[PDB]
């Protein structure tokens, strides 16, 4: 979503989380925060959806 | 036309970022609180296991006293 963006990825801003060990809870607190992050883009979506046809 | 559309002013600040509380209270207050629950038991069960004590003698030199008869 960050070095080959799709339809409308590179208009919206969110962060991406890395972990620093490789442990699963590494993992794990990287799909967390990417459950926040996904949050966030839902609220920029929602605060820029254009009219139009679909 | 009509159709699903934000509102004129947009939608609200949504929370995204991590909120814990932060509470309780510090290490010490809780090694001084048990600390002093230690000293009053052991307070409590040495007055309670003297006036045992005491109890027993009384009982024993009864049974002492009964034991010719017998």
């Amino acid at each position: 979503r960050k070095t080959q963006p799709y339809d409308v990825y590179d208009q919206v801003e969110f962060d991406v989380p890395i972990g620093s060990r490789g442990d699963c809870y590494d993992r794990y607190l990287c799909r967390v925060e990417e459950m926040r992050q996904s949050i966030r883009i839902i609220s920029q979506c929602l605060n820029k959806m254009p009219p139009g046809e679909i | 036309v009509k159709q699903d559309m934000p509102p004129v002013g947009g939608y609200g600040p949504i929370d995204y970022k991590r909120n814990l509380p932060r509470r309780g209270l510090s290490g010490y207050s809780m090694f001084a609180v048990g600390i002093g629950a230690l000293l009053f038991g052991y307070w409590s069960m040495m007055r309670w296991n003297r006036e045992r004590r005491r109890l027993q003698i009384e009982d024993f030199e009864a049974r002492i006293a009964l034991m010719p008869l017998l």
